[PDB]
């Protein structure tokens, strides 16, 4: 049955061994269409997508993407549209134009705990070449990427991380009293 | 050439080129698994066109392992590096040209 | 029952009035240890949290928010800290620490996730005043605070957003192809 | 696969796990010559099998200069790889496989 939410947000763990087996288009449509619901600043949505899934493709720019391991499914480039953030003195831009990336992140996590929930897995990377993707998509000079992730089904079983215990990175009330 | 084989060797070529450009711009223990990573998808070459005998895979199925591990754990690469070699030295007579 | 996550993931709407039904700790506890499990660049976690309850600091911190409506019954401060992305050039300091942000935003988006399937609201606010709240929770020289997120019940029912159709955002295999 | 093929490509694997471990006791700036290299290699191996066509050769004779050329001269390193990864990605969709 669907996954109660509590369970699925802690269980996600960054995958990066997929296994050959596709994933077919309504799947695919119904994670980018779950993804979409993050928040943006001001309702503006200053953002661009890409779904790249053909079996050269994929190949073509992972190459360029060092910093991904094992070859997924299909690929989602998330992007930032500077189109729709420019304004007044370049301070403002500054301002409007961290705060645009700020919310293109939070949709980058929906789709991976939406990828997660259906049995496949993801990792977002962020050590790619820009521009040859850039000129290697079309993609526009106004539409800088931010984020390249892959999805696809796990090949092996899952194996949490070491994290530091929560006394370390969380207080109450003033820094330093981790026990409130 | 079988072009599936011409294309794996060339977009071996872009790997090692976006890591070297790649590695101006990242920490400087990180041309370590570049390399680690470079040998890994030359030995998955070897086994995906029936190129391995009997030990060139097991070194790619060790390579694995440290590759595909979660970051952060303190691994001796050291030593795991001096076994790998050491191992894939003791594989290449099998495989030798006369 | 627990919500199932596909339901819960696009039904997640920006709160802004809250009740003045207070929330027990237990579900404080709960919502932090669920919203940890965010993905973080090469395992570093270079992040801080801050939870703020008490009747009087949350209205204090409230005025200095201008961005924040309604009075909620916590807050919670995502920090990016900056001790541990320092390295040779400035050069690597502006990629791993731009880098640091953009995993800091996915804590947050998680801990809305959480608050909304428990029958919360949160929405994450970015226009507040920096160096006052550095000031007034002793936040060392070396973190920086980047969003601050209310969280509590929403007092009226919600309502969602308008949103452009998946055409205009996304395209398929090239900058143009919004069919395929 | 053709036995000097097959040696070929395990040789380039000892290069790589070589370089690796060699990159703990060499200065910081020689990752990028080991990609570099490796680079060179691989597009090296492709046209002595006759895989090169007309500017998968031409990547690998500016490495060539790049490479061969007297240690110690200033060359901006950066500004060379980004425009070999330039042409490299031109080069890809002549030798791409439907
Ligand atoms: C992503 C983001 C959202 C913000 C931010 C800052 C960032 C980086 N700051 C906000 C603020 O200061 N005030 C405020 O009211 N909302 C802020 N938001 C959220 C955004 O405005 C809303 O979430 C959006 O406009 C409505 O979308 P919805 O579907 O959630 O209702
Ligand atoms: C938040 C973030 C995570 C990344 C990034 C970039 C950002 C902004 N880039 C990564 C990359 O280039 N390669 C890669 O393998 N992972 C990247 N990650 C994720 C991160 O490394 C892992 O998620 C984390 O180290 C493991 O945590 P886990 O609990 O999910 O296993």
């Amino acid at each position: 049955s669907l996954p109660d939410a509590w369970t699925v947000l802690k269980t996600r763990t960054a995958v990066r061994n997929y296994a050959k087996e596709p994933v077919d288009d309504a799947l695919i449509e119904q994670l980018l269409e779950a993804m979409l619901a993050a928040p943006t600043a001001s309702n503006r949505q200053a953002w661009s997508f890409m779904v790249v899934r053909r079996p050269a493709a994929v190949r073509r720019l992972r190459a360029f993407s060092p910093g991904v391991l094992g070859t997924p499914a299909f690929f989602v480039v998330a992007c930032v549209d500077r189109s729709l953030t420019d304004n007044l003195s370049p301070k403002l831009s500054q301002k409007i134009y961290d705060t645009s990336k700020l919310c293109v992140a939070m949709a980058v996590e929906n789709l991976l705990l939406a990828a997660h929930a259906a049995g496949l897995g993801g990792c977002p990377v962020g050590s790619f070449r820009s521009d040859i993707v850039t000129s290697m998509l079309g993609i526009p000079e106004h539409i800088e990427p931010m984020l390249v992730v892959p999805i696809g089904r796990p090949a092996t079983a899952l194996v949490p991380s070491q994290r530091r215990a929560k006394n370390e990175v969380v207080n109450y009330e003033s820094w330093g009293n981790r026990a409130a | 050439l079988p072009p599936q084989l011409r294309e794996e060797i060339a977009l071996l070529a872009v790997y090692l080129l976006s890591s070297g450009r790649g590695l101006l711009e990242e920490p400087a223990d990180y041309g370590i698994y570049r390399c680690t990573d470079g040998a890994r998808r030359a030995l998955q070459l070897l086994d995906e066109h029936g190129g391995s005998t009997a030990r060139l895979t097991a070194v790619r199925e060790r390579l694995d392992e440290v590759m595909f591990a979660p970051m952060g754990e303190d691994r001796d690469m050291g030593a795991i590096l001096d076994d790998l070699c050491r191992q894939m030295a003791d594989a290449l007579p099998e495989i030798e040209t006369p």
